[PDB]
């Protein structure tokens, strides 16, 4: 089963540098090509780099100008993308994909880059209080994207829906809501948490009646 | 080294044939293989048609691709389309570079007509110890997509801080939700605030009041 | 059909 595992992103400043990597597994590492691949709303999908099944050919796509560099390391089956000198416009979802020949077979879940001066900031938590009720979690100003909720640790899974956030003042809102029988809420606990990843922030809040 | 053009949407009917296009800038279509990549919404691109016409086993036998070469473009038909066909649809060939289309959304209308459910919470006392108030609105499980939110204070439109989220698939539906910006002061002013929700021509209201 | 830019060693 193949698995292509990105990690490294994050919130960076101009001019700084940033390496993310894709771990891979679940399919012969050294028999296949790797690629890096970016996504913007405005720019669509863009080819950065590709990297051949020995590790030992290049390739650069235009839209980076050879600021960011490729390499893979066939010992801990992970591949690499160096990205320096960054730029506001590089700001972006960059997904690693494994290559098949003549397209790309499977796709990394994608991690976001957002390279930006202002601050990191972590969301304000807040309980919504009120036969099934439903409860909620206002996570508000936060920067920049993404944030998860959860619910009793994923406990309480069906009956939640996390709503896509607004962007105002250069903060974000979202709320997270669940519905559970009344008489869960009458006998248990239930608690939203919340993780920023970006300003490695955790906060939990249990909301009370 | 060339471009690959898409529409940027499509809108058809469940059960309908669909045809989204990829039409290739300078040089031949033909020579180069094409492949089409879906993306949900949030998720990672996957495997639609690979090698212009070859299908991963898994996805649905109604997908299929082809090459026009009078019009020198890709085309993914999608026969008998499914409400769970909505996504983002790239092409992607290469010659000495790899090029992506940019992307066409597809939308499918004609499911049920589902009116959206609203939940209304007011401020918190934590936050209200700030001084500041958010009045929160969501609105979930309804088909299609578009809405029209408005607020009321006393029954008048309020137009001043309210924000309001695009609409999202999740499921097999759409969620929304909207929010006004307030001081503490003004929630505690008025005697009534109304989320009201407008979907296909029906109208949904709730109110939240000190 | 020839390979894409860095995919020309895969196996298959």
């Amino acid at each position: 089963e193949v698995q292509l595992v990105e990690s490294g992103g994050g919130l960076v400043q101009p001019g700084r540098s940033l390496k993310l990597s894709c771990a891979a597994s679940g399919f012969t590492f050294s028999n296949y090509g790797m690629a890096w691949v970016r996504q913007t709303p405005t720019k669509g999908l863009e080819w950065i780099a590709s990297i051949s099944a020995g590790g030992d050919k290049t390739y650069y796509g235009d839209s980076v100008k050879g600021r960011f560099s490729i390499s893979r390391d066939n010992a801990k089956t992970t591949h690499y993308l160096q990205m320096d000198s960054l730029r506001s416009e590089d700001t972006a979802t960059y997904y690693c994909a494994k290559t098949s020949r003549v397209y790309f077979d499977y796709w990394g879940q994608g991690v976001m880059v957002t390279v930006s001066s202002a601050e990191t900031t972590a969301p304000s938590v807040y309980p919504l209080a009120p036969s099934m009720v439903t409860l909620g979690c206002l996570v508000k100003g936060y920067f920049p994207e993404p944030v998860t909720v959860t619910w009793n640790s994923g406990a309480l899974s069906s009956g939640v829906h996390t709503f896509p956030a607004v962007l105002q003042s250069g903060l974000y809102t979202l709320t997270s809501s669940v519905t559970v029988p009344s008489s869960t809420w009458s006998s248990q606990a239930v608690t939203c948490n919340v993780a920023h990843p970006a300003s490695s922030t955790k906060v939990d809040k249990k909301i009370v009646p | 080294q060339f471009v690959l053009t898409q529409p940027n949407s499509v809108s058809t009917n469940l059960g309908s044939t669909v045809k989204l296009s990829c039409k290739r800038s300078t040089g031949n279509i033909g020579s180069n293989y094409v492949n089409w990549y879906q993306q949900h919404e949030g998720r990672s691109p996957t495997t639609m048609i690979y090698r212009d016409d070859k299908r991963p086993d898994g996805v649905p036998d109604r997908f299929s691709g082809s090459i026009d070469r009078s019009s020198n473009s890709a085309l993914l038909t999608i026969n008998n389309v499914q409400t769970e066909d909505e996504a983002d649809y790239f092409c992607h060939s290469y010659s000495s570079g790899i090029v992506f289309g940019g992307g066409t959304k597809l939308t499918v209308l004609g499911q049920p007509k589902s009116t959206p459910t609203l939940t209304v919470f007011p401020p918190s006392t934590e936050e209200l110890q700030g001084n500041k108030a958010t009045l929160v609105c969501l609105i979930s499980d309804f088909y299609p997509s578009d809405v029209e939110v408005a607020w009321k204070a006393n029954g008048a439109p309020i137009s001043q801080g309210v924000d309001t989220a695009n609409p999202t698939k999740q499921g097999n539906k759409y969620i929304a939700s909207s929010f006004l910006r307030l001081t503490a002061e003004q929630w505690r002013s008025r005697n009534s605030f109304t989320c009201q929700v407008t979907h296909e021509g029906n109208t949904v209201e709730k109110s939240l009041s000190p | 059909g020839v390979a894409m830019p860095g995919a020309e060693d895969d196996v298959v």
